[PDB]
């Protein structure tokens, strides 16, 4: 069967077709790789087939600590109680802890570089290596864990493991919550719509349901748009790290070796920070080392990840554009000319309407990233409401919420509200200039940045158990 | 679910008391509007050949990708108002809230 | 486990518990028969369990025609072109049709009555034999179609089976449509509720989901409270019809030898207009015929109707009336003092709090019929909202809606408008005198009755093809 | 689904083109509310013995039934503006929405 190897579309396959005259794939019976997402109820004929999430849906941190027990359970240090993720066993990161590795059957990481020999590595989540800067992140996150735990186990000497990795982990959880909530959504949103999707929070509602809707899978992938082809690394002045400065993206997929024995991810997350992201535009939607080449380096041929994006919706049995749209009460438009006018772009109106005939079936990826951005956002009217819509069940109804009465003491939610990306690289990499607030906008060395010391540290005072 | 709590589980399980699964991992999705599949059920748009979506042709995946996503690389536009780490914080957000599983 | 005669809880069995000091079943090993529902996905252990629903759920009379293919063939006297239903070959009502009779293992209706030996009837719905005067609703209807496609034949000669078929199927649809939305719907909800949840019909709306909720199956059952204890039938000139003029409910359930060998319907449709519903009170719920004495005929033990409803509800895990208030817009009662203001019964409110201990927990029947009725209406607030919502969508998001433009042409609507309960008891049946419109409030013979002859029949002229 | 049509299907397939099964025939039913079972999936309140909902022991129906439904029948109250017919009619219209099939 393998839906890798062969074009046979039939279960689980639903390989994506070749139009004619491609101009990379020019056996047009051929195709591009695609296993359908596993159905919730299994060849049901009484069920309207549904997909699963395999994660938690609140924004706990669980990429880092797992969704699953027996993982949650293996990615912590049992060898003492010292509350801390294990770490890898065979390198460090000049000094510095790295994730540890993965133990899979046909490993991707290995084919990147078959000689390095550096498999993938193990986190909350299975995609932590598919680039090196997302691993960058992952390892980021485990050190202030462990940096946490050890400092949580010199304030309060008879705390167990449990507690140190408990208490360790819900101010992680609850570092993502504000870094995304604070400084990441107002900038994917823009101000207008995140006034109107998430107003001030008020108390947690039991009554708000927190689950992912299946269409935020596929709309929240609007960043894909926002891919730059090259993996940016500088070195500790900020300047090309060589011989190698700007990896082609086709080149860093599942490439844990280069985190491994090309520098750790100080070079990486300095990349990430003073290198701007690609912005999407109407006829700059996305980059070709995605498009044509997207794992390359470990599938018979390169994979289009625009192209996947539709095929997933459709796999998900995902309404049109236009059903879209009137979910969010936004008009629908049924000609050329009021796409043109939705759009503010007569051109890929045209476009889009040569492709699919009506706006009703638009797949909602290729829709949503059309629409002309927000001012200060970088997402349209639908994506900003799907998206806006969804943050706003996961804050609402997330028992544990940092702002929650009962999750954190007055002062802990103080101490709190001063944590910062910047702070957080600073205590956990060789790193000491970081960008100026907000991380997500600075991008300019050193316009944009400033010293690691003129940053506070987290203070941690109230949670010392009286 | 305990009467009481400290901290969150590994699963998600229990953070709403009255529905204890919801926003707990290896659940279904919640769907915002009814699913719309070839034949109504289970088959996607594009699976059986001749098969219009709407009164018309289901649009290759690929095409679309070929005609309205491609641009000329040297053409690319740095956002002089977003760092890429906007880019890689969404990614690694989006590993907190969604792994759609598939057969391997 | 055998549900039916054992008290074992396993699988598909969830049997109802007796309390101690039960006024019937003074034996607490003894229990009260219950099979849950069927899931929609079997054995999963990702799936949230939900129930599913054999019916279609637009109002189309698929109670009359079946809601699948093979039934529905069956339904139909396929040995000709007149387009008809199959009537019973065996038996007649005065030289008038009766369903035919089904084909069942263990027919519940020949243990009504040994000697009898009459079977259930076959409908589109397999409750029609239930009890006598619903079994006398489907019988009318079965003659209409009849009467329908009889005049339509010799209206359009050309016209084959199939045509004369749909044609008689699609009025008889239509029929059920106006007499529920313009007759009942209003007198169910009253004027305030009608308005809110059910303006003025606009058109066909394809975002409107037409699927029942779950939810909707329980709140309807508020019917149960309408119930009466006895059967009453009445002769011609409607006086008590001897010997037997006012059966014990418990007597009549599945009792389909009454409509053969008892005077058919005639007696029974007149004693459903002359004869007032039973009112809800909150202290006068439901009555003993259906509470202690459910199917006591048919089976080892005497159901109770409310219990089960509310046994119903948790087998399909439904919330509870307070979440169902909030989903409403419905201010949610904590304390006994409150839930005293919402039901205006301080004492009822009592014995909610004693049984349930928060309003969260009383089970969505028990808290809907509990509330106080709307002004000119037969629901509460909470039932309102739920029966009100629905019924919209059943006709908003129904393609096939006899208001929907491009159903019935604007003459045919003219025509239909016409139709009325009362003027097809007219049209299939040795009944005379009717009551006046609204047959559902009417009840008072000979104050609220008129000659048939009076009521001007459905002109099928502008259904002419000429 | 049929480009063009001229009834109803008896299924209820295809009223709604864009989801043909929506109103259809041995579907499950929509949830307007996320399901509350005993262990969050599947087992209904009160099949546990001990096990409470939202903190309160779960009540018998059939003991619900006894203290609040259960009335003397010489009370009952003839409605003096609704006929029997307005009960049967909604017992018949209830049959054309919905019937929840259990097993044999
Ligand atoms: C055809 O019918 C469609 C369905 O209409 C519903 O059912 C019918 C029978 C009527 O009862 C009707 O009144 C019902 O609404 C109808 O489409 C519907 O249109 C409404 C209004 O635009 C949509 O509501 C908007 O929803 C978005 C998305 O959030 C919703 O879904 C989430 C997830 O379930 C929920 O958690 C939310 O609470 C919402 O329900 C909201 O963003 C939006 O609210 C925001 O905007 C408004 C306006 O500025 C503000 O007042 C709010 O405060 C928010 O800022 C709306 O609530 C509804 O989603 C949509 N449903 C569907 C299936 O598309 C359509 O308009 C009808 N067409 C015609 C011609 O009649
Ligand atoms: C706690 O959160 C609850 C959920 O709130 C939603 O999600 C959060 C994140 C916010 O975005 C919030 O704005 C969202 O609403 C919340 O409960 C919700 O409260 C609303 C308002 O009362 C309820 O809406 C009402 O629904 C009923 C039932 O119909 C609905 O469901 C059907 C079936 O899906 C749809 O087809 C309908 O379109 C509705 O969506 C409606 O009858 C009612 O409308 C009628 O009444 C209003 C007011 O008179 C009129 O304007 C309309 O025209 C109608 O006549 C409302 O639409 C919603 O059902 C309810 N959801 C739940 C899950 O309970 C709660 O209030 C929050 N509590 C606090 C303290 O914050
Ligand atoms: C290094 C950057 C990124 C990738 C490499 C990458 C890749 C993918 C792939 C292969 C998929 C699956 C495609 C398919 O359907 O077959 C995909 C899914 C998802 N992404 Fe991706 N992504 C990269 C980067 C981003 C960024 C910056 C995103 C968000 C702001 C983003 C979103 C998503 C989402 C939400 C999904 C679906 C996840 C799920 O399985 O539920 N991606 N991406
Ligand atoms: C002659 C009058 C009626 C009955 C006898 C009767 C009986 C029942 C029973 C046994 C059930 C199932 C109980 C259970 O859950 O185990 C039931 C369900 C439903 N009813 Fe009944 N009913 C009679 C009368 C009415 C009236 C007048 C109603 C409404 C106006 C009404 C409604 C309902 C509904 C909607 C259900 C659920 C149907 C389903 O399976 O989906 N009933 N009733
Ligand atoms: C656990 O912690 C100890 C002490 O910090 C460390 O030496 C050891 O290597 C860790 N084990 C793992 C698997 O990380
Ligand atoms: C593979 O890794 C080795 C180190 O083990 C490195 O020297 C080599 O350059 C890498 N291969 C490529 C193509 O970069
Ligand atoms: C079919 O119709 C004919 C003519 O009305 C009638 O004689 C016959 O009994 C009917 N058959 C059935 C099975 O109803
Ligand atoms: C049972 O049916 C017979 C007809 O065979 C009838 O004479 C008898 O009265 C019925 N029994 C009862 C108890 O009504
Ligand atoms: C591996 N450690
Ligand atoms: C996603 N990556
Ligand atoms: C049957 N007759
Ligand atoms: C209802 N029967
Ligand atoms: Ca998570
Ligand atoms: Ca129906």
């Amino acid at each position: 069967v393998n839906c890798e190897t062969s074009c046979v579309q039939q279960p689980p396959c639903f390989p994506l077709k070749i139009p004619p005259n491609d101009p990379r794939i020019k056996n047009q019976a051929d195709c591009i790789p695609f296993f359908r997402s596993c159905p919730a109820c299994p060849g049901s004929n009484i069920t309207i087939r549904n997909q699963i999430n395999a994660l938690t849906s609140f924004v706990d941190a669980s990429m880092v600590y797992g969704s699953e027990e027996p993982l949650a359970r293996n990615l912590r240090n049992m060898s003492n109680q010292l509350g801390l993720l294990a770490v890898n066993q065979r390198f460090q990161d000049n000094g510095r802890a790295l994730l540890p590795f993965d133990n899979l059957h046909d490993d991707p990481c290995l084919l990147t570089n078959r000689s390095a020999r550096i498999p993938c590595f193990l986190a909350g989540d299975t995609r932590s290596s598919e680039m090196p800067e997302l691993t960058s992140m992952h390892t980021l996150l485990l050190r202030e864990h462990n940096r946490l735990a050890t400092e949580l186990k010199s304030l309060n000497p008879r705390w167990d493991g449990e507690r140190l990795y408990q208490e360790a982990r819900k101010i992680v959880g609850a570092m993502v919550q504000i870094i995304t909530y604070r400084d990441y959504l107002p900038l994917v949103l823009g101000p207008t719509a995140m006034r109107k999707y998430l107003p001030t929070y008020r108390s947690y509602n039991d009554s708000v349901d927190p689950r992912i809707a299946n269409v935020f899978t596929n709309a929240f992938r609007y960043g894909h748009t926002l891919i730059q082809p090259f993996m940016f690394r500088l070195d500790n002045r900020y300047q090309p790290m060589e011989p190698n400065p700007r990896v082609p993206l086709s080149r860093v997929f599942f490439a844990s070796w280069r985190v491994v024995l090309e520098g750790g991810i100080d070079p990486i997350l300095r990349g990430l920070m003073a290198t701007p992201a690609k912005l999407n535009r109407q006829n700059q939607i996305a980059v070709d080392e995605i498009r044509e080449r997207l794992f390359e380096q470990v599938m018979r041929i390169g994979l289009d990840l625009p192209a996947l994006n539709m095929q997933r919706s459709r796999d998900h049995g995902l309404p049109g554009y236009n059903a879209w749209r009137r979910f969010c009460g936004l008009p629908q438009p049924e000609t050329v000319g009021q796409l043109g006018t939705v759009l503010r772009n007569l051109k890929l109106a045209r476009k889009l309407m040569e492709q699919y005939g009506t706006p009703n079936n638009i797949d909602i990826w290729m829709g949503g990233v059309s629409e002309p951005l927000k001012r200060k956002g970088r997402v349209g009217p639908l994506l900003a409401c799907i998206i806006g819509t969804q943050f706003r069940k996961l804050r609402d109804g997330d028992r544990f919420w940092w702002e929650n009465e009962g999750v954190f003491s007055m002062q802990q939610r103080q101490a709190l509200a001063q944590i910062s990306l910047p702070r957080i690289i600073c205590d956990n990499t060789g790193i000491t200039t970081v960008s100026k607030n907000n991380i997500f906008m600075s991008n300019s060395y050193p316009r944009d940045f400033v010293n690691c010391s003129t940053l506070p540290a987290l203070n941690l005072a109230s949670w010392r158990e009286a | 679910c305990p009467e009481q709590d400290k901290y969150r589980t590994i699963t998600g399980m229990c953070n709403n008391r009255r529905s204890p699964t919801l926003g707990a991992s290896n659940r279904a999705f919640v769907r915002w509007l009814p699913a719309e599949y070839e034949d109504g059920f289970s088959l996607p748009y594009g699976w059986t050949p001749g098969v219009k979506r709407n009164g018309f042709p289901v649009a290759l995946a690929r095409a679309v990708s070929n005609e309205i996503v491609r641009f000329p690389t040297d053409q690319l536009t740095p956002d002089q108002e977003r760092s890429l780490m906007f880019m890689q914080w969404g990614q690694l957000l989006d590993h907190d809230l969604d792994f759609t599983p598939e057969p391997a």
